[PDB]
């Protein structure tokens, strides 16, 4: 037993899981009232991963819905699909309107729900033998995700501290702070929470978002939907080998063990590759196994924000590479060879670097066992560039005057504004410490 | 002669058939201004209707297949679901009873990974 309950909260973080439950369910051979197809065990082999084991070819999903707005968690209760969730294993049916909008909203609806918000996930892991972890798909952006977010990150790593802990922070829009003023402090404010209650993220910028998503889809402008596709691929993307067989890392728990150096340098890129609508024109002669895995570790896939000035200043030193469906798995070997000859991976200036790589077969399903995928997930020390660029927005931000007596309006009457910029000033310097 | 007389006791060590040819018994040699052409089109002809009968019947292309598959560890996420409850068995000082529970711990996983074939899998006998 694998079993995780995925924790999706926030606004748009609820959104990103709605997209996540959909990705599912075409690619595990299965249509959402029972086994009707029978390439549903031969293909996919593990249909509990992210559900219940068979009662009567019934699953019920291991997510757990809370957020201040109705309107998010009614966006997945009215939907095509509604008896594959089941809401009251999942969430008690009819959860109010909060306050709202605020970061301090959220975070004491914690403390007074702290009854019932941890009663909910002891009604599903009612069905798990052996609970393997708690994967947390909250949102940065919004008050809403993040507010019930940096408290679940606290109270599961006290009550359940040998569970895996491991997020999905999907952060606000660096380009507003017109929109969004109140992105520094609700940002740094869950990373205090990630740097000392956890031992791995993801993280994931929302401006780097759209700079792959017009040079691949070509789409007019990205918006509030078209965005929440892109992050439904590369969640479903990076939990494969627990659901399709690899001899490397075939647990999760492995797949995060090769990643993390040190606590405190452990936020990771992201990037990932074949989202272009003419891939369809080059899947029918076979682009060559040697050149579609030297074109990730090249910067023209990324999900998190670098520089072109900053990429030879500093050194990956763990790369996970999971390849998807077959590619002619006896070339990928030789397609990694070709990696060090270029120096597309850096290694560190006392060691060496290392490249993970894993390969599954997979289900019938012809936009993934007809067209290769790559899914990097870097762990490089260029990662500092986003903290100097909130660092920046953060000290400039307070000289305005502007949310250290409008953000007070709930449970802070105290100053912790110089234990944020604290906390990641030590978080840039442990980085760049590791390195020589 | 050795070879052809060696594929002649396979089928007289099964039971789907005693023989090779039903066409090559129509026909008799008896010959030796070419004994070479005909012992050796009853050769490959031998050989022939025996390489249709594994890849058929006795599914040899499946039993290469599976053979493969287990010990290699290419069911690999089966192999590491079944190996964290060995582990709990490695707690134990080595006993006599250890396989017959081992067994019994093999059939857990297998429906919790869900593999392609659950019964063509319990055909792994695990030894000590």
């Amino acid at each position: 037993p694998r079993e995780i309950i995925t924790l999706q909260l926030g606004q748009c973080g609820n959104q990103i899981g709605f997209e996540f439950w959909k990705q599912l369910c075409a690619e595990h051979g299965i249509s959402p009232e029972g086994i009707v197809e029978e390439f549903a065990t031969e293909g996919t082999d593990r249909k509990d991963v992210f559900f219940y084991q068979a009662d009567d070819e019934h699953y019920i999903p291991r997510a757990v819905l809370l957020d201040l707005e109705p309107r998010v968690i009614h966006s997945i209760l009215n939907s095509p699909y509604a008896n594959l969730y089941n809401p009251e294993n999942i969430y008690l049916s009819e959860h109010g309107g909060g306050a709202g909008n605020n970061w301090a909203s959220g975070f004491s609806q914690g403390e007074k729900i702290h009854e019932d918000i941890f009663d909910i996930i002891d009604r599903e892991a009612d069905g798990s033998d052996s609970l393997e972890g708690f994967v947390l798909c909250h949102s940065i952006a919004g008050g809403t995700g993040s507010g019930l977010g940096s408290y679940l990150l606290e109270r599961l790593n006290d009550r359940y501290p040998k569970k895996l802990v491991q997020t999905y922070s999907v952060f606000p829009n660096q380009d507003e702070m017109s929109h969004v003023v109140v992105q520094p402090y609700n940002s740094l404010l869950t990373l205090k929470r990630l740097t000392q209650n956890a031992d791995c993220v993801v993280v994931l910028d929302n401006t780097a978002l759209n700079r792959i998503a017009t040079d691949r889809l070509h789409i007019q402008n990205p918006s509030f939907s078209q965005i929440n596709q892109l992050v439904s691929t590369i969640m479903s993307a990076s939990t494969t080998t627990l659901r399709y067989p690899g001899y490397m890392n075939n647990d999760l728990i492995g797949l995060i063990a090769s990643l993390i150096p040190t606590p405190r340098l452990h936020f990771l890129m992201t990037g990932y590759t074949p989202l272009t609508t003419d891939q369809s024109v080059a899947s029918v002669r076979k682009t060559t196994v040697l050149d579609v895995m030297r074109r990730l570790l090249q910067p023209k896939n990324v999900m998190v924000s670098t520089g072109r000035d900053r990429q030879t200043n500093h050194c990956y030193i763990a790369i996970l590479n999971i390849i998807q469906g077959e590619v002619d798995p006896t070339q990928v070997h030789k397609s990694l060879q070709r990696i060090r000859e270029r120096k597309l991976a850096n290694f560190i200036p006392w060691g060496p670097a290392s490249i993970q790589v894993a390969l599954s077969r997979k289900s019938p399903y012809l936009p993934s066992a007809h067209r290769v995928s790559g899914l990097m997930m870097a762990n490089h020390t260029n990662i500092s560039s986003l903290f100097e660029r909130t660092c920046r927005q953060y000290d400039k931000l307070r000289k305005r005057e502007a949310f250290l007596e409008q953000f007070r309006k709930e449970d802070i009457f105290k100053d912790n504004f110089d234990e944020l910029d604290n906390s990641r000033e030590i978080v840039q310097q442990l980085i760049d410490e590791y390195h020589a | 002669i050795l070879s052809t007389g060696k594929y002649l006791n396979v089928v007289r060590e099964c039971g789907h058939d005693v023989t090779c040819p039903d066409a090559k018994e129509i026909t008799y040699t008896l010959k030796e201004q070419a004994y070479v052409e005909r012992i050796e089109k009853a050769y490959n002809y031998a050989s022939k209707v025996l390489l249709d009968f594994l890849m058929e019947e006795e599914e040899l292309v499946a039993h290469l297949r599976s053979i493969k598959h287990y010990f290699l560890m290419d069911q690999g996420d089966f192999f590491v679901h079944f190996m964290d409850l060995t582990e709990e068995e490695l707690k134990k000082p080595v006993d006599d009873i250890i396989p017959t529970r081992l067994e019994a711990l093999l059939e857990l996983a297998l429906r919790m990974s869900t593999a392609n074939t659950d019964p063509f899998k319990d055909d792994l006998k695990i030894e000590l």
